[PDB]
């Protein structure tokens, strides 16, 4: 599979070439420095592919190939590791090797090659390397290798069930006691046990052994064991009977931990703590959630703590990711949220009373974040404050409006009808005093897409002012948004608007119009019919009109105003190119009963037609 | 060599371009006609089809066991 | 000849007997007739199926010299063609009037009516028949019998499958329609001639001229209907006759179908009758059946599948009037106790059914209140009858409608299970477990919990007679056990104790429920065991105490059935025998599904008997080839162990199977079970030759005869060929003999068919040849003994292998051998002449074809090969 050599079985020759300058550079060692090894990546790039190549030409049978691959990962580089360290550190030289083996392995799962053994014999060559630094790059090393080297192993090639580890097994005895602690960090950080569907019971002592980390008279201790508990409960598990009676205390550490500050990854746990929190054996969760909620007080609290040294946007954002997990499994049990969210509108208020953002990073975290909200009056009553900086700051920048400005509809939701109460209306007037050609931005396509698209659903009854609505912005817009980069928006957006409301706009749009109806843009349209099927819309290829036009036929309607027109469109773009019985029985029925005298203008050339572009439609 | 019985049936549900597929009577008399015959065709044929049942080849579409219509699955 | 000596020696089967018994067959028997009507006559009613001229003809014409030659091929028509009675045309007229005159109540001719269409089949057509059956037909004398009687002939010929086209017979057929549905019949018969006769006629397609008029007709048929019960199969005729009109609806202006909309009014007004009358009770019987027509007379207008014609029909327009009907139509009220038996009813359910898809709009605002109507005042009768109207009510999901009345039906469900009576529980099971599938918004696991946890135990004393429903109850728990799968989230954890006893009891009931007091119902042996298989599924890591005590029970139930399989009684047992039977093999499946390196030993242990008996009675019984078969392969499946001994065992018997002759054709069952056990022990391979050679000398008369069972054959005496290993080179002479041998052997042509695969039959070759091959020293100087064939060996392969090497088709496995063999003949060939370096490209154009493959593995080993086969200078 892999190129390793030339022709046919050539992969071979190279492998085995590699080994044997291996062995004539071992002769003599004249060099004698570090960072040896880091100089053949081009030779080490070259190695597992032509391992691959003599495994390729002779195709050994997979179970043999895998027996042998078992033993010989493990053989090669004991044997390679027994010879080559010698006449070369012993870490070092682990990583690079380890870091290709790990190169040769994603390839390798696409290609199906079978390996297996690559754990078994590191364990013993993990005794090897100390791992264990007190303040220097050492310790950036230990982490990079050990914890790196662990996971792969367990993962990937050595497939493991179960390891005694005595580097571990040092750190359990004697207690916390001098290096026990030094030595078990190590090898926690340096690995996270991978099971399916399985409660370990090295995992349950571990959790009174993280009581008493939790009973670590340092922080420090604290914190090694902190990234394992963090992980640990991040890590997804079958059972965790007991984890119900151990979170209580990491609840109550969780308290300390407010008191406490300290590390992010702690914090971050409360972000693994939302994980776990969906859990099973959601009805009591509810009262771990109101316990929570007074946590949440705590967090309230916390924030402007976190404000004062270093910033937990992440803890701000998960008070309210937390209630989601909650959100995760339902009981249908009543919600006391209610309250809850209230507290938070009070504290959302106190960041929305001064009105203002020197970082403009806040505000905008604040607003996502708050999209979820009551809808209440109340929280409908909030809105138009909300809505009302909103105007303000979509105007400044239309870039930096778009996101927000959609959000703002969508805070705009809760006002409804009505225009918010008119508040729509003062919307409108802020887009006007923002709306032109200045709007023309990256993304403006989408842009005014959405303005136009805003209007529509405020607009959900709104039939008078619509008239005026699509026609006005479009004289307006033509000349101050047109714009030559903006077509492909444009069209979409122009047969979006010509598509939306065309009845409206053909039936009471011809019967009431100011100053007139747009017969501009009704001789555009004219011409724009014709125009799709001479032009793409765009710049699409094409792409748009057969995706919605194969639901859109039946149900959309163009047939009779221009039929010729549509009947000649039709065929070049299909050219270009290349639920249902229900609906097919139905449609035919359907179409026809409501205007049976209406079909009949069209009814030879819409029947012909019909039947082509059925079969074009189903084909 | 002999042609095998879930072939026949293939065939006799196939050549009739139909939804609710066939009475078996209409296989079985087809095959009266179309093949060589025995006097326990009813017997190890409609043994057969319970064992063609039992393959999961087709779903049932009217009746209850070898008397009734039926259908391929898709 | 005389004496019947040749019309009773000439019976028994002889060489070419088509061609010189048929003289006496086909031309005696069919010179009879000219001699005396009568003889010939009296001929067809001895031995129907045993007529020289036509059963003799039919058969031995199929095979013969030439397959299909018309002057070669048949002499049936030719010998019967000496005697007048024996012609093949006097055979369609005469048959008609032979035929017509001769009802005889049932009768022989129109069998022979019918060969006459299978004789008849070798030559082209026959137009003879015709022209007197339409005088017949059109005859003065038009008794009432004579009228009805005619067709017999027509009916039988609409059922012939060759397809010709006659028109001036289709007049006299519409002239037939418009007089029959235009004359009066006071005789069920006549009629019935007209039901069978349009149906036979109507085929897939007809080509009579259209006009609805004869419709209506059918319409008005109803009610003199009415006043006459008749033959139930006879209004069956009538329920028939509309369903005519529903596999077509030609004009949908035509089939306003007003009368039938009109009819099931009247007979919707009749509901019974008043006081239940006997006509009207038949008729409540007879009008089941048509009411079975009925669903479909509802299932005509807006069906939901796609349909031809589609349309309102008068009918949903009038939903409105027709939408009280629904609720009306419940008019009959039933007391009965059964549970698995429809009959007539099911087609009440389903009708039901169609309505409750076409219930529409008011059908939402109306079924949260109608259970509450019938739960405001239920009656005993009520709410048991509610339970069954709620089976109907079952399709449906009604989502806003169904939970409030789902949720109080929680609620009033509950207090009414535990009705005293033995039948009303079970009643309350079964719609319950309907229900029960049906609904997961509710729960009252706790609530179904204390009647399991009492189904269990204490539904075990109405078990023994009748005790199916509590089995009933049973299955609705497996229910539970699949709406637990899909019902709510988790609760996977509880009750295990309770299941493990009672599935623990369960089992042991199964042998006599199978063997239990008749309730006739809808409970299934195979069924059960079905049930059984899923309980099994739902089995836990361990189960084996039951299970070794439960394949003992299979072999007591084995008894029983071989005690059943022994001596048959009249076939209701035959089949009753063979269903049960199948479901045995499900537990012997069953048993062996679960697999544990301990487990194994100990099950195999036991289970050494069973296998044991298998064979003995599998060898004896000689009843069945499939099931005796597939017990092979269950008890086959039991790879591994010390199959020494049994497989030793096994040799004699599949040998002396292969002697044995009580089954025309055992090659592909033999073929079967050798692949296999042939796989298992390749240490010692003397045994196979004894038996092999003799089945191997056997196969080449076989072999003539079969194409299907030649290439595997040859296969399957390769693999038996296959252990090569520089070993068995004298077999491997007469293996390479053989492959020369099946080459020298005569083909043979089986149903019109010759070598069909031309691929299998040569690669065979090719595959046997490479099996001396290995076999036997590719450098044998006497490679090919004979001298003519020779020279095909020695330079008609090397001329052969550049042509078939450019060449392509190449096997998977032909491929291989031929990988091989480039090598091999190459190096010693080597050096031969330019042209083997020259003409090696050929070979390269094919290769380079081989490689084009899925998954291919390997190329080292043939690279190997290659390299020898270019290893050169």
């Amino acid at each position: 599979k892999e190129y390793n050599d030339f022709a046919e079985v050539f992969l071979k020759a190279f492998a085995v070439g590699v080994q044997q300058v291996l062995l004539k550079v071992l002769y003599q060692y004249k060099e004698k420095q570090y960072i040896a090894p880091r100089v053949l990546q081009q030779t080490l790039n070259y190695f597992n592919q032509g391992v691959s190549h003599a495994v390729t030409w002779k195709n050994l049978k997979p179970h043999i190939q895998g027996i042998i691959q078992d033993v010989i990962f493990p053989l090669m580089c004991y044997t390679d590791s027994d010879e080559d360290l010698w006449q070369e550190d012993v870490f070092e030289d682990f990583i690079s090797p380890t870091t290709a083996a790990q190169t040769l392995l994603f390839t390798s799962c696409s290609k199906r090659k079978e390996v297996l053994q690559k754990t078994m014999g590191f364990c013993y060559q993990i005794l090897t390397e100390p791992a264990a630094d007190p303040r220097k790059k050492d310790g950036a090393l230990h982490m990079i290798g050990s914890l790196a080297e662990i996971l792969l192993k367990k993962k990937i090639y050595k497939d493991q069930m179960e390891f005694m580890l005595q580097n571990h097994v040092f750190p359990l005895f004697s207690s916390e006691l001098g290096y026990m602690r030094a030595r078990a960090c190590w090898v926690l950080h340096y690995f996270c046990e991978v099971k399916f569907k399985v409660d370990q019971n090295l995992q349950t002592a571990l959790e009174l052994t993280r009581r008493c980390l939790i009973d670590d008279r340092e922080m420090p201790v604290k914190v090694e064991a902190a990234i394992a508990l963090q992980v640990l409960i991040s890590n997804q598990e079958k059972a965790k009977e007991y984890i119900v009676p151990f979170i209580r205390p990491v609840m109550q550490a969780l308290l300390h931990i407010i008191r406490e500050t300290e590390n992010d990854d702690l914090t971050n746990v409360i972000q693994k703590m939302i994980c776990e929190y969906s859990e099973e054996v959601t009805p009591i969760a509810v009262e771990m959630t109101q316990h929570l909620a007074m946590t949440f007080n705590q967090v309230i609290q916390t924030g402007p703590d976190e404000e004062g040294s270093d910033d937990k946007a992440v803890t701000a954002m998960g008070i309210l990711n937390t209630i989601d997990t909650l959100l995760s499994v339902v009981e249908d049990h009543k919600e006391i949220t209610q309250q809850l969210e209230g507290i938070c509108l009070q504290v959302i208020g106190t960041v929305l009373q001064q009105h203002v953002l020197e970082f403009y990073e806040e505000i905008f975290s604040l607003a996502h974040s708050l999209t979820c909200q009551q809808v209440s009056p109340q929280m409908w009553q909030l809105l138009p404050l909300v809505f009302d900086i909103f105007q303000q700051d979509g105007f400044d920048y239309f870039t930096d409006m778009m996101p927000l400005l959609h959000n703002y509809v969508t805070v705009d939701t809760d006002t409804l009808l009505s225009d918010t109460k008119y508040l729509e209306m003062i919307y409108s007037m802020c887009k006007k005093i923002l709306t032109g050609v200045a709007g023309e931005d990256a993304e403006c396509h989408a842009a005014k897409l959405l303005e136009v698209v805003i209007l529509q659903c405020k607009g959900r009854g709104i039939d008078q002012v619509i008239p005026l609505f699509v026609e006005a912005a479009l004289e307006r817009l033509t000349r101050e948004v047109k714009t030559s980069e903006l077509r492909t928006m444009c069209l979409q957006v122009a047969i979006a608007a010509l598509y939306y409301s065309p009845p409206l706009l053909f039936n009471t749009l011809e019967n009431l119009r100011f100053p007139n109806n747009e017969e501009p843009v009704t001789n555009h349209f004219i011409k724009q019919w014709l125009n799709d099927v001479d032009c793409f819309l765009g710049l699409h290829d094409r792409k748009i009109c057969v995706l919605g036009l194969c639901a859109l036929i039946e149900l959309e309607q163009r047939p009779q105003v221009l039929n010729q027109m549509s009947s000649q469109i039709l065929p070049a773009f299909l050219l270009l190119f290349n639920e249902y019985q229900i609906f097919k029985a139905i449609f035919q029925k359907l179409q026809g009963r409501d205007p049976v005298w209406y079909q009949a203008l069209t009814q030879g050339l819409n029947e012909d037609q019909g039947k082509q572009l059925q079969d074009i439609a189903t084909l | 060599d002999h042609p095998k019985y879930s072939d026949m049936i293939v065939a006799a549900i196939q050549a009739e371009k139909n939804r609710a597929g066939s009475s078996r009577q209409s296989i079985q008399k087809y095959i009266k006609s179309h093949y060589k015959v025995g006097e326990n065709a009813d017997s190890q044929i409609k043994l057969s089809i319970k064992r063609l049942v039992t393959t999961g080849v087709l779903k049932q579409t009217k009746g209850v066991g070898a008397s009734g219509s039926f259908r391929l699955a898709k | 000849m005389e004496l019947i000596t040749i019309l009773e020696k000439t019976v028994s089967p002889d060489r070419l007997e088509l061609e010189a018994a048929q003289k006496f067959l086909e031309r005696a028997a069919v010179e009879n007739l000219p001699t005396f009507l009568v003889e010939l006559s009296r001929v067809l009613a001895n031995p129907g199926n045993s007529q020289v001229a036509r059963v003799a003809a039919g058969l031995q014409i199929k095979n013969s010299l030439t397959s299909k030659d018309p002057d070669i091929k048949a002499q049936y028509q030719q010998r019967w063609l000496a005697i007048d009675a024996n012609a093949r045309r006097e055979v369609k007229n005469y048959v008609l009037q032979t035929l017509g005159t001769e009802t005889y109540r049932p009768s022989s001719a129109s069998q022979c009516v019918a060969g006459i269409a299978c004789a008849e089949i070798p030559v082209n057509q026959w137009p003879e028949l015709i022209p007197q059956l339409v005088a017949n037909v059109t005859n003065p004398n038009s008794t009432e019998h004579m009228k009805e009687s005619t067709l017999e002939a027509i009916g039988y010929i609409c059922q012939d499958i060759d397809p010709e086209q006659l028109q001036d017979k289709s007049n006299e057929i519409l002239t037939a329609i418009i007089q029959g549905m235009r004359k009066e019949e006071p005789s069920n018969n006549v009629k019935l001639a007209a039901t069978n006769a349009l149906l036979n006629s109507l085929e897939f397609t007809k080509a009579n001229f259209d006009k609805e008029s004869e419709r209506h007709f059918i319409m008005q048929v109803v009610c003199e209907a009415t006043q006459c019960p008749d033959t139930r199969v006879r209004v069956a005729a009538l329920q028939n006759l509309v369903k005519i009109m529903s596999l077509y609806y030609q004009y949908m202006e035509t089939y306003m179908g007003p009368a039938l909309f009109a009819i099931t009014i009247e007979a919707m007004k009749s509901d019974i009758d008043e006081v239940a009358l006997q006509g009207i009770e038949f008729w409540s019987n007879v009008c089941d059946e048509e009411m079975d027509l009925a669903i479909e007379a509802s299932e005509a207008a807006e069906q939901g599948r796609p349909p031809e014609h589609t349309s309102k029909f008068y009918a949903k327009g009038a939903l409105q009037y027709l939408v009280p009907i629904l609720t009306q139509t419940l008019t009959k009220q039933d007391e009965n106790d059964d549970d698995d038996d429809w009959n007539p009813c099911k087609a009440a359910g389903v009708c039901l059914m169609l309505l409750a898809t076409c219930c529409e709009d008011d059908i939402v605002p109306h079924v949260l209140p109608f259970i509450k109507e019938h739960i405001k005042n239920p009656d005993w009768r009520y709410r048991d009858a509610a339970v069954m109207a709620f089976g109907c009510i079952l399709e449906g999901p009604e989502p806003s409608q169904l939970k409030p009345l789902v949720i109080q039906a929680m609620p009033t469900l509950i207090e009414l299970m535990k009705d005293p009576s033995v039948v009303v529980r079970d009643t309350a099971a079964w719609t319950v477990g309907r229900i029960c599938e049906l609904l997961p918004e509710a729960a009252i696991n706790d609530v179904y919990l204390a009647p399991l946890l009492q189904c269990l135990i204490e539904g075990l004393s109405a078990e023994p007679r009748v005790a199916s429903n509590v089995c009933w109850a049973f299955s609705s728990l497996a229910e539970a056990a699949y709406e637990a799968a899909d019902v709510a989230d988790d609760q996977e954890e509880p009750a295990t104790y309770c299941l493990s006893s009672s599935f623990e009891l369960i089992v042991q009931k199964l042998l006599e429920t199978t063997d239990r007091p008749d309730g006739h119902q809808n409970n299934l042996r195979s069924s059960a065991y079905e049930s059984l298989m899923e309980i099994v599924k739902n089995s836990a890591k361990d189960c084996y105490p039951a299970v070794q005590k439960t394949t003992l029970v299979i072999m007591e139930r084995l008894q029983q059935v071989l005690q059943m399989e022994s001596h048959i009684q009249s076939t209701s047992d035959r089949i009753q025998f063979n269903d049960l039977q199948s479901l045995l093999c499900a537990t012997l499946q069953n048993v062996l599904r679960k697999v544990q390196h301990q487990d194994a030993l100990q099950i195999s242990d036991v289970v050494m008997a069973s296998l044991l008996r298998m064979f003995q009675s599998t060898a004896g019984s000689g009843g069945v080839q499939e099931d005796a078969l597939m017990a092979v392969s269950t008890l086959v499946e039991v790879l591994g162990g010390e199959f020494l001994k049994y497989m030793e065992a096994f040799k004699p018997f599949l040998g002396i199977g292969l002697k044995n002759y009580a089954e025309y054709q055992v090659c592909l069952a033999a073929v079967g079970l050798v692949g296999d056990l042939c796989r298992a022990l390749q240490s010692n391979i003397i045994p196979f030759c004894d038996e092999v050679m003799q089945l191997l000398l056997e196969n080449l008369g076989n072999e003539n005869v079969h194409r299907s069972v030649k290439p595997q054959i040859l296969s399957v005496f390769g693999d038996i060929a296959l252990a090569i290993g520089g070993e068995f080179k004298k077999y491997l002479e007469v293996v390479l003999n053989t492959l020369q041998q099946a080459s020298q052997a005569q083909v043979d042509k089986s149903d019109y068919d010759m070598v069909d695969y031309l691929n299998e039959l040569r690669e065979s070759c090719l595959e046997a040849y490479t099996g001396i091959v290995q076999g036997l020293k590719g450098d044998q100087e006497n490679v090919h003994p004979d001298v003519m064939l020779v020279q095909p060996r020695v330079e008609f392969i090397l001329s052969f292998i550049d042509h078939i090497a450019g060449d392509e088709d190449h096997t998977d496995g032909v491929v291989a051998c031929a990988a091989g063999l480039i090598g091999d003949l190459c190096t010693a060939f080597g050096k031969d002449v330019l042209k083997l370096v020259e003409a090696r490209p050929m070979i390269h154009e094919l290769l380079t074809e081989g490689r084009r493959s899925k998954t291919n593995k390997a190329k080292t080993l043939a690279t190997w090969a290659t390299k020898e086969l270019r290893k050169l200078k």
